[PDB]
């Protein structure tokens, strides 16, 4: 019937509505993932400063010596 | 008529006339754009012998009628015959004098300057409307989706029109229109048709093989394949009921007919499918923002009740466009409204009345006052 | 008609699944901006000590020369 | 073929090919750099059934095929597209072979470096010619004028270029290239057309519009002020012949469609007009040589056939520009083919087979060689 | 606002806008100096329709806009930009009245003084800050390292100003101001990006090509052996990935484009070099403490985030100066901010309230009076 043809129209497009809605969030998601990495490769790339920083600080340290 | 002085909202789209009262959800008065005038001269007495017939009334008398379309393709042939369609909506359709109600027009993108100029003219010079201001169907279709931002595809009955528009900016350096429509669409049908056994030239079978396209057309997801697999087809070929009552069965042709607009080389268009069509407007601009214009493009008319043009659309771009970004297209049910549905939306706001084209302005810079007025 | 019922059964559970599906991921992407945020929150603290590390470094390589 | 063993001079511009012998005034096979293709499939039999074709037999049968643009704005589709076209003109136009003649050859300005590497690599193998020379087309413009001094503005089909030479030396760094040129014209005149009632979108009428352009176009010396007085002008307004029969009538737009170069804002270009981008390069070097710059200002290229440009270049330069100095500008007639000229006069001197790119210097160093041995 | 009467500290660097409190550590409002102006004119209504717009709106808003610069190497174009951009960083940005709170600004070297008299004066009549104090940025970023003897490099966007400061004493006779910045690098690198096949003018673009800078871009450690190992480089050729979709792939030209201000031959300085250019400044003063600049050099700037100054600087300092004293660089990390930080350490001291410059000394002596209460 006309009105079975509007139910079944909202029902699966609000369903394709939530469908992509998820997968909106899912992109936020994976642009946090990109966020996280960056943040772990400065993190580490911050900590080979710092033992290098160590290193520097130790061999400058007895060359004072 | 309410007793307040809203403004008339009319879309005369390419195709079909839809118009109504501001303020309103959906138009009150839809008709197509098809005139009937008497096949033969008048010797009986004692009723009818009318020559214009319009609406249903023609819609019921297309067998005794010469059915003529007063516009193909933006073209006007006879503005007598808008004179009196004009007057049918709004005395015997709309019950409504457009003496003191200011009217909002929709017009088919890119329509001559010199039309707009002669149609206002004898507009104002045969009516009493007390205003006036017309608007591309492009914008129409945005507000009726509400997104500044995408590019909209209007499939009229006689052009197609691709326009891309940007945070509610338009583009018309990246505008294009393609003589391809409904018209097209029945023409192949009708050949295809013709090669089945069936050949009629009349327009009440066009309206037939329009209807069967809204009913049974697919768009073929792979071309060659599905004709393959066509070829017997007991449980994909489907049949229609025609009115007299013979029962008319089409296979691969479902998914044949559409697809001549995707592929223009099966009846000689030098243009590619309308998938090329929006793939060149969208490089035609700036690189940066066209990764947007994927993502936001809207499909807007009366052929977009039918299905498959989503399922193509996407995929194609996709083929032709890096799949890094994913696109997704947009189409609210029963869309060929939203025009008219924006129309209303303009009268909604009261900034609107601040550019309505007066009687006295036009009587002062005649037409030519709305060559700075709308734009 | 049969059909019809089946398709309500259907549609409405695909609905549903889409719903749980978008508050999963919309779950999980507070979380990775959880995850983003501490993650930021070590890198500036180890920076805040690697800048005062450079500081060090600089001054004592100038009483080495 | 003459009994000599005279080099070959070929001029590819962006939109006309010109081929012919050295030591000619004029190039022998001149013909636009359009390409046809048929528009559907083989299915009869006893004649054409061609794939390629080129030519004045493209121009002939272009509502048969589709017609494409193996260059736009310097951007290469598929070479071979250019190896059919140069084996028609050295063949079929210039009866000449390849072999026994050096060719000289002219690019746009600052075409692609792995452009030039793959195509002088796919020419090198496809072809047998013994020695090899590329130039700009910039200081063949300045050949043909014979002056080292000025700032040469290169109007091809695809791209505008504005490049200073002073004392015949080479600025890149005041070099600049602007996206307007003839397809930009053809398209705001499409539209412009469209507004006046008729709309096309086939390259037949692209072909008839530009013959409108060569004929008909104005340049307007003020602009607003000649679309007031262009509101009626019967005389101003001026007719054309279509090949139908047909009389279109144009008024305000012939001058109205050049002036979107000077005026870009109309279809959206940051870039102001081409005066500002030679205002910009001149300035960009030393202070002092700008006058000369001003005063030995040259332009080159087929569209320079249309009048108007030389009396608005110098009126909004001199506007821009302190007015003590005496601006003018220098154009010979027919100076599309002058870039030619200038080729057959890097021909007529002995030193110029000094470092003609010979067959072993490819094969020993590859397509790299050129990277050396050119610049 | 804080209920404290603290100053405002506010970094106009040639690039970059950094405002924010005294007493703060890192500044809150920073934006880039770009400025956008509607393309086109108005005939929609609903929403927008305002001329200027700055800071991340114009980002957002970079492909409607004509994208402008009010000021390029210290040259002002439009006070009233500047006026409105000050606007939108202390109320709409900020949140702050600058009524009763004195503003510590920072100007680019050797920023004009007459350029300082007029922007002092439209600054005082247009608002009602208290008082002022404005600083060259060198001395700023000697504040930020902390140390009173070194030669900075202040690499800002129009600019590269190397100037040389031996236990805090400014030495003009040594300082000089080199035309090549980041405008410079975006150039070269658009048009050896032409030369890859992708060619574009407008500034969208210009921002993607300087993120492509700020992320792939090398600093060649030998730079002719670099492009010879860099022919096929597999492994060291890298790529990038556009907001559009598609990838981009670039090899040498990483580190051929911060190459150019190394060797300014490219596209054509009669200067050397910007590591010549701090040799001679430190030539131009007493022998002696030249050493002490070699070994305390200190480089600031956005551009800084880079990779590859440090070793390319010390490597041909040590070529050019002998080889005793060992040369070492510092630079702090985030030192696009370090200005702005030295503003806040001028508002830390109490002293810094003895040579405000106050309303009424202006209203006595004009804008005049800077010309004795700053120098
Ligand atoms: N309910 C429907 N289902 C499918 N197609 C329809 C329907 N109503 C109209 N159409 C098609 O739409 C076409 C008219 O398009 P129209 O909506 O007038 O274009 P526009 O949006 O430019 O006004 C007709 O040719 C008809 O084939
Ligand atoms: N006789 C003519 N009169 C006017 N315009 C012409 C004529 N011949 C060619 N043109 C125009 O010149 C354009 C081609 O430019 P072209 O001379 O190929 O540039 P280039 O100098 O870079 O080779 C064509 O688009 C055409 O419109
Ligand atoms: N995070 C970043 N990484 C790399 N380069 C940057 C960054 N931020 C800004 N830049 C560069 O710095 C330039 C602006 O320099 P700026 O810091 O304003 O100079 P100044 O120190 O004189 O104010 C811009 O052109 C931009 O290319
Ligand atoms: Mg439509
Ligand atoms: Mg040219
Ligand atoms: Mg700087």
């Amino acid at each position: 019937m006309d009105a079975i043809k509007k139910k079944m129209q909202m029902l699966k497009l609000d369903k394709e509505n939530a469908l992509d809605r998820a997968e909106q969030a899912e992109a936020d998601k994976k642009a946090a993932e990109d966020r996280s990495k960056q943040l772990e490769d400065e993190l580490v790339s911050l900590q080979k400063k710092l033992k290098g920083t160590e290193d520097e600080l130790d061999k400058y340290s007895e060359a004072l010596k | 008529d309410e007793d307040e002085t809203t403004a008339l909202v009319c879309d005369n789209g390419s195709g079909l006339v839809k118009a109504g009262f501001a303020g309103d959800d959906a138009p009150r008065a839809v008709f197509p754009s098809i005139v009937g005038r008497p096949r033969h001269q008048g010797v009986m007495v004692g009723m009818g012998q009318k020559d214009s017939y319009v609406g249903d009334e023609a819609q019921s008398k297309r067998g005794i009628l010469t059915l003529k379309y007063p516009i193909e393709h933006g073209i006007i042939t006879n503005w007598d015959d808008m004179e009196k369609i004009w007057h049918h909506t709004f005395y015997n359709e709309l019950r409504v004098a457009p003496e003191e109600h200011p009217t909002l027009l929709t017009e088919a993108p890119l329509n001559p300057k010199a039309n707009r100029e002669k149609m206002t003219q004898i507009m104002f010079e045969t009516f009493n409307v007390p205003a006036m201001y017309v608007a591309i169907q492009a914008v129409l279709s945005l507000y009726a989706s509400g997104r500044t931002t995408g590019i909209v595809l209007d499939s009229g009955d006689g052009v197609t029109h691709n326009v891309p528009i940007y945070e509610g900016y338009a583009l018309p350096h990246a505008i294009m229109r393609l003589d391809l429509a409904g018209r097209d669409l029945t023409d192949y049908l009708m050949k295809i048709l013709t090669e089945r056994g069936y050949s009629f030239v009349t327009t009440a079978e066009r309206e037939i093989v329009r209807d069967i396209k809204e009913k049974l057309c697919y768009v073929a997801l792979d071309f060659e394949n599905e004709m393959a697999t066509a070829a017997s087809s007991s449980s994909l070929e489907k049949s229609y009921e025609l009115p007299d009552g013979q029962v008319i069965t089409i296979g691969n042709e479902r998914f044949r007919c559409p697809e001549t607009l995707f592929q223009p080389s099966f009846i000689g268009m030098e243009s590619a499918g309308i998938h090329e069509t929006t793939y060149n407007s969208i490089m035609k601009c700036d690189i940066d923002i066209r990764k947007d214009l994927y993502a936001n493009n809207v499909m807007s008319g009366g052929t977009t009740m039918y299905p498959g043009i989503a399922d193509r659309m996407q995929k194609e771009i996709t083929a032709l466009a890096p799949s890094t970004m994913k696109i997704k297209i947009i189409a609210p049910p029963e869309r060929k409204y939203s025009v008219w549905i924006g129309g209303s939306i303009l009268a909604s706001l009261s900034t609107f009345q601040q550019m309505w084209i007066t009687k006295q302005e036009y009587d002062e810079a005649g037409p030519s006052i709305v060559h700075r007025k709308c734009f």
